[PDB]
RNA sequence: AAAGACCAGGC
DNA sequence: CAAGTACTTACGCCTGGTCATT
């Protein structure tokens, strides 16, 4: 009927008006480019060879325009169509059209997309403004979309058969607007949480926690070619911290090129002790923990997520307040690259060595846990002759649970803080956790020590048969087998019991992730379809579509949210 | 033992299952008399006295790794992995690439995708004899390295060696079948297979139509290219109009085959198939049997990849930053079983619970060959010659070619086909349609305060429009532009009449509430 | 006559039961095509449970 | 226009608009008898 | 806090709490072509009608429906050609 | 006709009552891969609608072992109501009870 | 309002920037004269933002007060963020 | 589906050792024995024949499209 | 399909230059050879010879991008010694010294077989 | 500021491996010729394949790039034939390629393999390296397999069908000396085949002042170019290389100034 | 063209009178025959009215030059018999 | 060929 | 003025095949 037509999605306010499908757009498969700039983005020829901007033929480039009418639609730097003023557009593309190729000033000439245009990339789940970013283009060979993989965590990306959305701004206003609003460099630092939203991802920041140990001393030739990466190298070889013997740099020596300017940080490394900053070492740090940068110069510590990551006050957010977004782009970019040439030297793997620890590490997680199993019988027999009082706010059996998720969890944490104890300064489970690149202390305590409780609903593996978990075991069996304890690690492999309770762990959060998509989602269309059209006049006051006041200043202080950070009082604690 | 005796001679013996069930030995348990029987899962440990936990058991299981299906069961190792990889893999073996049936070359399929080389798996499960995955391998063993070599592996994609894809690495053939049907429908409306010639039918399309034979068809060998014709057909109007099948954009295939027949009806029908082969590019996606999966980043050449002192250059690089947050270890210990077993010359043993197939078994199997324990080798770096400091895994690993490939997702563009009715880009890739800016789209271009790019896409990218308002009334205006007599029935206005661009899908909108007795007026004073 | 019954593939009304695999494979059928199978227009149609 | 049968495989010149029919197989499926012009594999 | 802040005063500021739902994003006194695009199109199209509602296209939505440059960033304020300054300089073409 | 279609379509039931019919019942084998073709045959299809945000019905239930794979399920808005067999998981053909 | 009593900002959006870029550039590519001498620069943005920079774009913008009333700022007047 | 020539790891050829692989396991040898008789030292090379598939006797069972 | 030909990593189509020297003004003589259709074969070699050589106080090579087919290498020399001439001196020792290898091998060659 | 002077011995000279240690000279040098092996050393590969009649369960494609792949004896006759590119007819001609020609229609009961045997060529050097043999397809009764074929020559850079050498095991300081790969756990890494070092110790004592050199080789030929050959083509080739380099650098010098 | 470029500056909803319904109505006297056309060719107050559109891809309505483009479809009317609720 | 429904799948 | 009822809404994008009706 009529009012079907006019509805929701697939309607027409919101299928067609609201929303629509859009011209001079393309799609593919994107795939990893650590050598694109933060603001580039790889496109195949043929996206190129089909999209078309249209550029006005100037006196100052009727030659240029002319030779691209010349190649036709066939040659890839080419053109498809020419706008004469009147409206009327000529072809290219069908026959040569000898006559046709006369171009003058005003006419238009529809080129390819070249080097250097203003794209807008956009991950479909556009959650954030940070989610439509504007690239530049760089033509590269095969069929996929290529992006700088700083770039994946703002567009929430990853490399397994994903794809993006390739929109050409036409217009020359258009693509001033997005240069000027929506490039990469200047969306680093998000106004949702004043911190900065990519970051040093992946294999870089695992390579750049090896690279800026004391441990690393690099020859003359590595550093030429480490050197030759740096896009903001003036030219000086530094001096080597090593001379006469042999003359050695170090990685942070070279690190201090990468670092822009002269930027000033100060951060704790992941495993910095406590006790460092109030015991003797505070400025020395025999762990080589508490990265100072000063006056651009790395002097001390490994860097890891804590500060080339997207958190607050981290180097590249220190890079972006202090210098630019230009500077701090080139600094995400040359990072990338000297440390990916430099892990071509050192390498990183995983493996069997890894998720293995020495047979005394092995015992003491089996003594754990078999000390954790008699805990929970002792506490099962107290509760069975009625020895157990009922703790306030709890019933007896609540009470139990607790007193049973109480010792797993202790057994738990104990056998995942042995198997992290246990690990040699070379393990790349280690690395990677220190790096923060990849993973969690859990994910080593499970692949090594135990794979822990396995919970559905929040409480233990439900008693689905008739008092029995499974038929494989006596009824009220609340032992932590029967219930859902997975003694073995993952290594050691899952017994079938394990490996069931497992199954309807997982089982519940894919469900989690599945459902909770729609509530979400339209959570987040009520929010943005409420104060869509609330902005900040040109009174500084922040009104809504009726110039209704909401705020009478931005924020209660008239200052975006972007160049905020956290500081002290330094004078609300301190006593008289 | 008498059982298994006879079994084992199951040939020349006619005992089957059937004589072990009706001996009384095993017994069909549903699930609400599971409730009523205790299960020892195995025999060799809770049969036997020991520390009694039940003395009353009442039936036994064959085997625990009967409780996977079909598609779980060809995980290696399955019970080490986190099990939502083990889902994900349940999910990526359906669509893995191999020989789906012997006889492909009769049926004539849409979307037939064919494996080049298959391989059976060097770590296999005991229950892949019974879903004949040896008999029609998905996959293929690649020697799997992980690790970080240039950067073009990180998230989660790989890195393929151009020298193994160039040998027949991964290689697959793509039969795509076309089916039309002669048909007559009026009076003297009668569809034939002939071959237009280029003055015989108003509908025409720049294709060429010089394949064609004089039926209509193009004889098999023939190298169609897109939109080349494939049957000619035409349809005689009440002088015709061609109905030909055209190809699907960007394939440049080769005719397999060509049949005719008659359909139900007894009209002419021809199914053709035309066969591409697809080898293994830097779009495409490839997965482990462990929820691995990635795209090809990037095809290094055999000298550009790292070797061993021996010369194994891995095929396939894998991210070390894949594993361990997701926690596959199946993986892991399925490289160095593959290692293990290629060396040694049987086909390991990944069956899930096996309780005599350890890590550490393996390891001294392995170190009994002359590698490292935990399957490391030591690399040389194939740009500089120099060895890699870090020792990397490298291990054989069963990798499957998936269907999910670049060339069947890429697509682009410019100012192509509007709908009927919207007048907006069409929907799809094969329509050559537009991507949709959809309205969280537009609330992130808000947020950008980006009026002019928003504009763009929701006007001028789709559709734009032109109408004539009356200014004393808002409601459209009567516009003759070549006569340049604008006219608004319903005020006798000839003169007041002002000129608004508004998007096609407003202007239906308005004109669809004025059906429902609705007034948009568009006022502009 | 009352109508036909669509015939799933190797039952045991279908012409493929009981055959060697030399006869599948002189009737162009994979021996190894499990069956269970209607064929509705052309079509391979899988009835779920 | 030569058809090679689907069962018999005895080839038969078949004539446009008759109906497609195998003599002597009495089958109803027919085949191509691929063109005798010739294209390139490049072998790599 | 900016962010929370203006969630909570878009809601608690027109007297009464407003649930951000079609109860309160189409309950205010914002036009006819807003709300439409929020869970009821047809229903607040025809309550216009009925009572002569008039939308003024102050919004974003109603802007972008027509094909209009909304107000929101570069489209907040209007461009106007200096005469005086085309004079001065020095000016080629 | 009617067998012909309810197979074909999929939509289970008379045609004149599509919209109330079932559907997703009947669907085509999958010919990609002989796992694939060997899972379709295989598999279950929890009536419920794929829309509902209770997680109860798409969990795993522990009646579940050794009937249905405790792994295989379609990502998505399917997930937990589309299962697989298990490999030795036979359904009982009837049997008059006289 | 009038040329006197401005009270806005006296800084230049990042907005207005960019689209007093944009439509600057349309200019220039329509063969509208250009304020700032060109060292061989053929990109109409390029010549844009050379303007820009000089402050010798011919543009003022009109920044509407919410009450209605308008204040024109030249963009020679405006102090560029960058 | 048929035996791959040229190993895709390194290059050797393996593409002439399946018939000869064929008649050795059917005669005495276990399957390392015989890899190592065919001189296939590099476990790559292994995986090529040890892990094939002869679907090629499967798809000449069928009778040919003519005689 | 949008591979490029396999004969685009050797191959110089009609236009462009095999080397192609620019010189880098931050820092004085010191050069920046720009090889097309090459890679580390060529570059990893040249920048190793030209290290053995004293009066090179910088010496490097880089592939700006894998999927495109050009090296970098950037040459500071001491001064009264070009950057030219120090990279046109270190191909000569590469020429002598595989001159100098294959004869060596072929006597090697010569000596085992029969010998 | 001049060349090293490499010397080399040879360990092993096989019909299918040469096993050859060189000293003296860098690691970039050593890794240079290592790359020109599998690359850089051209061979005669079928590159163009036509196929008049195949009814072969294996496609026309498959069947085209089991042909590539097969080996021929390019032993002589590469150094005197020129590639396709750079050749003046059109098309090929005997100096530009070698003509094969397969004919293979199998009419008795037991299969017909279709073997490298099978491919007649004209040249009588270059033969698919048959002084068992490589198989190209298997056949019933009834179906025939021809095809016409030139063979062009290239390297490996282009396809991995020119790509002379199996396996070229390269390796230096076998008893772990430079530190260049630091051991987590030494003593569990086996000896390598070059290990100089007594069993009890695990790896050599760090020798700081060192630098890599005595680069051992394993150069294992595909039947195509015996490993003596390749080896000398490759540093042939190399040395090609640079004194093209050499002369286009020289054109530019003299050009700019 | 002719008209100037005047953007929307409001949008007043209304019901449409019956009065102007008629008015506004390319169709004299009503759209009174359910057959959309006769002879192959659109019919003069059928649904396919020629005056209300413009049909056949290539040709121009009788109310303006349609082009299939130009033309923005003009309203016709059906005169009730008895009167009916809006729902 | 067209939009309608369904199905399977990718992120 | 309570107790009763009915109505509307429930992530974004993308890919393919199938079928009935026109
Ligand atoms: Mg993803
Ligand atoms: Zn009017
Ligand atoms: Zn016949
Ligand atoms: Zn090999
Ligand atoms: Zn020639
Ligand atoms: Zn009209």
């Amino acid at each position: 009927s009529l009012k079907q037509r006019l509805k929701g999605k697939e309607g027409r306010v919101r299928g067609n008006l609201m929303g629509k499908r859009v011209d001079f757009s393309a799609r593919t498969v994107i795939t990893p480019d650590p050598n694109l700039s933060i603001d580039q983005v790889g496109v195949p020829r043929s996206i190129a060879a089909n999209m078309t901007f249209a550029e006005i033929v100037t006196p100052f480039n009727i030659d240029r325009l002319q030779e691209l009418v010349r190649r036709g639609n066939s040659q890839y730097p080419g053109a498809k169509y020419i706008i004469r003023d009147n409206g009327d557009r000529i072809d290219l593309r069908f026959h040569p059209k000898p006559s046709d190729l006369h171009l003058q000033t005003g006419y238009k000439v529809e080129r390819h997309m070249c080097d250097g245009d203003i794209v807008i990339f956009n991950r479909q789940p556009t959650l954030h403004k940070m989610s439509m970013m504007g690239h530049r283009v760089r033509i590269l060979p095969w069929s996929t979309f290529r992006l700088n993989l700083s770039v994946t965590t703002p567009y929430n990306a990853d490399f397994d058969g994903d794809e993006m959305n390739l929109h050409l701004p036409q217009s020359l206003e258009t693509r001033a607007e997005i240069q000027e609003l929506a490039m990469v460099p200047r969306m680093i630092v998000t106004p949702q949480s004043n911190r900065p939203v990519m970051g040093i991802v992946q294999d870089t920041l695992t390579a750049v926690r090896k690279f800026t140990k004391r441990d690393v001393f690099l020859e003359r030739g590595e550093v030429m070619n480490l050197l030759m990466f740096l896009s903001t190298w003036d030219g000086k070889v530094p001096q080597p911290a090593i001379l006469k013997p042999r003359p050695l740099w170090t990685g942070k020596q070279i690190f201090s090129l990468i670092i822009p300017g002269h930027i000033n940080c100060i951060r704790t490394h992941s495993t910095h002790p406590d006790d460092e900053d109030s015991g003797p070492y505070k400025h020395i740090s025999p762990g080589d923990t508490k990265v100072v940068v000063e006056n651009g110069e790395l002097i001390m510590g490994i860097l890891c997520k804590k500060s080339l990551g997207t958190s607050a006050g981290s180097l590249v957010h220190i890079s972006y307040l202090e210098m630019g977004h230009d500077i701090t782009r080139l600094f995400y970019s040359n990072i990338q690259t000297v440390i990916n040439n430099w892990l071509l030297i050192e390498g990183h793997t995983i493996g069997i060595g890894d998720s293995i620890a020495d047979s005394k590490t092995y015992q003491d997680i089996q003594n754990t846990i078999k000390k954790a199993k008699q805990d929970v019988i002792e506490v099962i027999e107290k509760a069975h002759n009625n020895e157990l009082e009922p703790t306030p706010g709890n019933t007896l059996r609540q009470t139990f649970e607790n007193q049973v998720n109480r010792i797993l969890n202790d057994a738990r944490d104990k056998t995942g803080s042995s198997a992290q104890k246990s690990l040699s300064e070379y393990n790349n489970f280690k690395s990677m956790v220190v790096s923060g690149a990849k993973g969690s202390k859990i994910n080593i305590s499970q692949v090594i020590a135990v794979v822990g409780q396995q919970n559905v609903e929040g409480k233990r593996i439900p008693f689905g048969f008739k008092h029995r978990t499974l038929p494989h075991f006596i009824k009220d069996d609340y032992g932590p087998e029967s219930r859902g304890f997975v003694e073995n690690s993952y290594l050691a492999g899952l017994t079938p019991t394990e490996f069931f309770f497992h199954a309807m762990g997982g089982r519940e959060g894919l469900i989690d992730t599945a459902v909770k998509t729609a509530e979400t989602g339209y959570i987040q269309r009520r929010l943005i379809k409420s104060m869509e059209s609330v902005m900040v006049k040109y009174d500084a006051t922040v009104r809504n579509s009726i110039n209704q006041v909401v705020q009478l200043r931005y924020g209660e202080d008239g200052l975006a949210g972007e160049s905020v950070e956290f500081q002290n009082l330094a004078t609300l604690k301190p006593s008289n | 033992k008498r059982h298994i005796d006879q079994l084992k001679e199951r040939e020349y013996n006619n005992y089957s299952w059937q004589d072990l069930v009706a001996s009384g030995v095993v017994e069909y348990i549903d699930t609400l008399e599971e409730e009523t029987v205790m299960l020892a899962m195995t025999p060799d440990d809770l049969q036997e006295k020991e520390v009694a936990y039940c003395s009353t058991y009442t039936h036994c299981e064959i085997h625990p790794s009967m409780i996977l299906g079909v598609c779980a069961s060809i995980i290696p190792f399955p019970d080490h992995n986190q099990s939502p990889r083990n889902t994900y893999q349940s999910a990526m073996g359906k669509q893995a690439m191999g020989v789906y049936i012997t006889n492909f070359h009769v049926r004539m399929d849409t979307l037939a995708h064919v494996l080049y080389y298959p391989q059976k798996p060097l770590v296999t499960t005991r229950s892949m004899e019974y879903l004949r995955f040896r008999e029609l391998p998905a996959g293929i063993n690649s020697i799997v390295a992980i690790a970080s070599y240039t950067g073009y592996n990180q998230e989660d994609s790989v890195i393929m060696n151009r020298s193994a894809v160039d040998r027949g690495f991964f290689r697959s053939v793509f039969y795509r079948s076309y089916k039309e049907q002669e048909s007559k429908k009026g009076f003297d409306q009668e569809e034939v297979f002939e071959k237009p010639t280029r003055e015989t039918c108003q509908g025409m399309r720049h294709a060429i139509y010089d394949k064609l034979d004089d039926d209509g068809l193009i004889a098999p060998g023939v190298r169609v290219s897109g939109d080349d014709v494939i049957i000619g057909k035409t349809v005689t109007l009440p002088t015709k109009r061609d109905c030909s099948t055209f190809l699907r954009t960007s394939e440049t295939g080769i005719v397999d085959q060509v049949m005719v027949t008659l359909n139900q009806e007894g009209y002419k029908f021809c199914k053709i198939r035309v066969r591409s082969v697809r080898i293994p590019q830097i779009g495409d996606k490839f997965a482990s049997r462990h929820g691995q999966k990635g795209t090809c980043g990037i095809q290094y050449r055999q000298e550009d990849m790292p070797f061993t002192c021996e010369g194994i250059t891995p095929d396939i690089i894998i991210n070390p930053h894949a594993i361990p947050s997701r926690m596959t270890i199946g993986h892991l210990i399925e490289c160095l079983q593959g290692k293990v077993s290629a060396n040694k010359g049987e086909i390991g043993d990944a069956t899930p619970f096996n309780d005599a197939v350890n890590v550490q078994k393996i390891s001294n199997l392995l170190s009994d060959y002359g590698y490292h324990l935990r399957g490391n080798e030591v690399l040389y770096n194939g740009f500089t010659g120099r060895k890699i400091t870090s020792q990397i895994f490298i291990g054989p690993t069963y990798y499957q070619r998936l269907k999910h490939m670049v060339d069947d997702k890429i697509h682009s563009r410019a100012r192509g086909p509007i709908q009927i009715l919207n007048r907006q880009p069409m929907e799809g890739r094969s329509r050559d349609g537009g991507l949709r800016f959809g309205e969280m789209e537009r609330d992130c271009q808000i947020a950008h305060g980006a009026a002019q790019f928003l504009r763009e896409r929701l006007f001028e990218a789709s559709d734009p429009y032109q109408v004539h308002v009356c200014n004393l009334c808002g409601i459209m205006a009567i516009a003759n532009t070549r006569t340049h007599t604008y006219e608004c029935r319903g005020c006798r206005n000839k003169t007041q009449i002002s000129l608004v661009r508004m998007p096609y899908a407003c202007k239906l909108l308005f004109q669809e509430l004025m059906s429902m007795s609705i007034a948009p007026r568009m006022m502009s004073v | 006559f009352i109508g036909k019954i669509p015939i799933m593939l190797r039952s045991t009304y279908c012409l493929l039961n009981g055959l060697t695999d030399r006869d599948l494979c002189e009737l162009n059928e994979c021996p190894l095509d499990p069956g269970g199978y209607f064929i509705i227009n052309g079509s391979e149609k899988v009835l779920i449970a | 226009m030569i058809y090679i049968c689907g069962e018999c495989h005895t080839e038969n010149e078949i004539k446009s608009r008759d109906p497609i029919r195998c003599r002597e197989c009495g089958y109803r499926i027919m085949y191509k008898k691929r063109t005798k012009r010739l294209v390139v594999f490049d072998a790599r | 806090y900016r962010h929370l802040a203006l969630l909570c005063d878009t809601m608690t500021c027109r007297g009464h709490l407003m649930a951000i739902t079609r109860h309160g994003v189409n309950r205010q006194d914002t036009g006819p072509l807003m709300k439409c695009s929020f869970e009821e199109t047809v229903d607040v199209l025809m309550e216009a009608a009925a009572h002569g509602e008039s939308d003024p296209m102050k919004g974003v939505s109603e802007n972008i429906m027509l094909g209009q440059l909304a107000p929101a960033g570069t489209g907040c304020f209007d461009l106007l050609l200096d005469a005086e300054k085309c004079k001065y300089g020095m000016e080629i073409p | 006709d009617g067998l012909k279609y309810s197979l074909a379509t999929g939509n289970w039931g008379d045609q004149k009552k599509a919209h109330q019919a079932r559907a997703g019942v009947s669907q085509v084998l999958n010919r990609l891969t002989f796992a694939s073709t060997l899972s379709h045959l295989r598999r279950l299809n929890s009536p419920i609608g794929r829309d509902g945000k209770l997680a109860k019905p798409r969990q795993l239930h522990n009646t579940l072992w050794g009937m249905v794979c405790p792994a295989e399920t379609p990502e998505g808005h399917a997930v937990g109501l589309v299962k697989n067999l298990a490999l030795m998981a036979y359904i009982s053909v009837g049997s008059q009870p006289s | 309002q009038a040329n006197q009593k401005r009270i806005t900002t006296p800084y230049m959006t990042k907005y207005e920037r960019a689209r007093v870029l944009g439509t600057r550039a349309l200019q220039i590519a329509m063969c509208a004269p250009v304020m700032v001498e060109l060292e061989g620069e053929t990109d109409p943005l390029l010549i844009a933002m050379k303007e820009l920079k000089a402050r010798k774009i011919p543009i003022i913008i009109r920044r509407y007060l919410p009450d209605g009333s308008y204040e024109d700022w030249g963009v020679d007047e405006l102090i560029i963020t960058d | 589906m048929i035996i791959p020539v040229r190993c895709f790891t390194c290059g050797k050829i393996v593409g002439n050792k399946w018939e000869a692989y064929l008649g050795l396991l059917q005669a005495e040898y276990t399957e390392g024995d015989a890899l190592d008789a065919l001189g296939l030292k590099r476990y790559c090379c292994r995986r090529m024949l040890l892990a094939h598939v002869d679907l090629i006797e499967k798809l000449l069972n069928y009778a040919p499209l003519e005689k | 399909m949008n591979a490029p030909p396999a004969f685009e990593s050797f191959l110089l189509f009609e236009g462009e230059k095999k080397i192609t020297i620019n010189k880098d003004t931050k820092v004085p003589n010191a050069c920046l050879f720009t090889i097309n259709k090459e890679d580390h074969t060529l570059g990893n070699i040249i920048k190793s010879q030209l290290l053995k050589d004293p009066q090179v106080l910088f010496a490097g090579y880089k592939v700006p991008h894998p999927l495109e087919h050009k090296i970098i290498i950037r040459v500071q020399t001491t001064p009264d010694y070009s950057p030219q001439e120090a990279f046109t001196n270190a191909i000569t020792d590469l020429i002598s010294e595989l001159s100098l290898l294959e004869e060596r091998f072929r006597v090697a060659i010569k000596d085992k077989q029969e010998g | 500021p001049y060349a090293n002077q490499p010397t080399v011995r040879i360990t092993e000279l096989t019909d299918e491996n040469v096993k050859f240690i060189i000293e003296n000279t860098d690691l970039a040098v050593a890794n240079s010729i290592r790359r020109v092996f599998i690359a850089e050393v051209p061979i005669i590969a079928i590159d163009w394949v036509q196929i008049d009649a195949n009814s072969s369960v294996l496609h026309d494609e498959f069947i085209a790039h089991r042909l590539g792949l097969i080996p021929l004896i390019s032993d002589d006759i590469v150094d005197k034939l020129q590639y396709s590119r750079d050749c003046t007819c059109e098309e090929f001609c005997p100096e530009c390629s070698v003509e094969f020609t397969l004919d293979v229609r199998c009419n008795e009961d037991q299969t017909r393999h279709v073997t490298s045997r099978d491919l007649i060529s004209n040249s009588p050097r270059v033969i698919p390296v048959t002084s068992d043999d490589i198989l190209i397809v298997k056949l019933r009764k009834g179906q025939e397999l021809r095809l016409r074929a030139y063979a062009k020559k290239g390297f490996g850079k282009e396809h991995a069908k020119w790509n002379p050498t199996a396996g070229v095991a390269f390796e230096y300081d076998p008893d772990n000396a430079l530190r260049h790969t630091v051991y987590p756990k030494p003593e569990e890494w086996p000896k390598s085949e070059y290990s100089e070092l007594d069993e009890d110790e695990s790896q050599a004592p760090y020798d700081p002042n060192g630098k890599p050199e005595r680069f051992y080789y394993n150069v294992e030929s595909c039947g195509s170019l015996r490993p003596e050959t390749i080896v000398l083509s490759a540093l042939s080739g190399l040395k090609k290389k640079l004194s093209d380099l050499q002369t286009q650098l020289s054109h530019e010098i003299q050009s700019d100034v | 063209s002719a008209c100037p470029l005047r953007t929307i500056k409001r949008v007043q909803f209304g019901v449409l009178s019956p009065d102007e319904l008629k008015r506004m109505s390319v169709t004299e006297g009503g759209i009174k025959y359910p057959e959309t056309t006769e002879g192959g060719r659109p019919k003069l107050g059928g649904l396919m009215d020629p005056r209300q559109g413009v049909i056949e891809r290539t040709g121009r309505c009788q109310t303006c030059a349609g082009n299939m483009t130009e033309c923005p479809g003009h309203f016709g009317h059906i005169e009730l018999a008895k009167p009916v609720f809006h729902v």
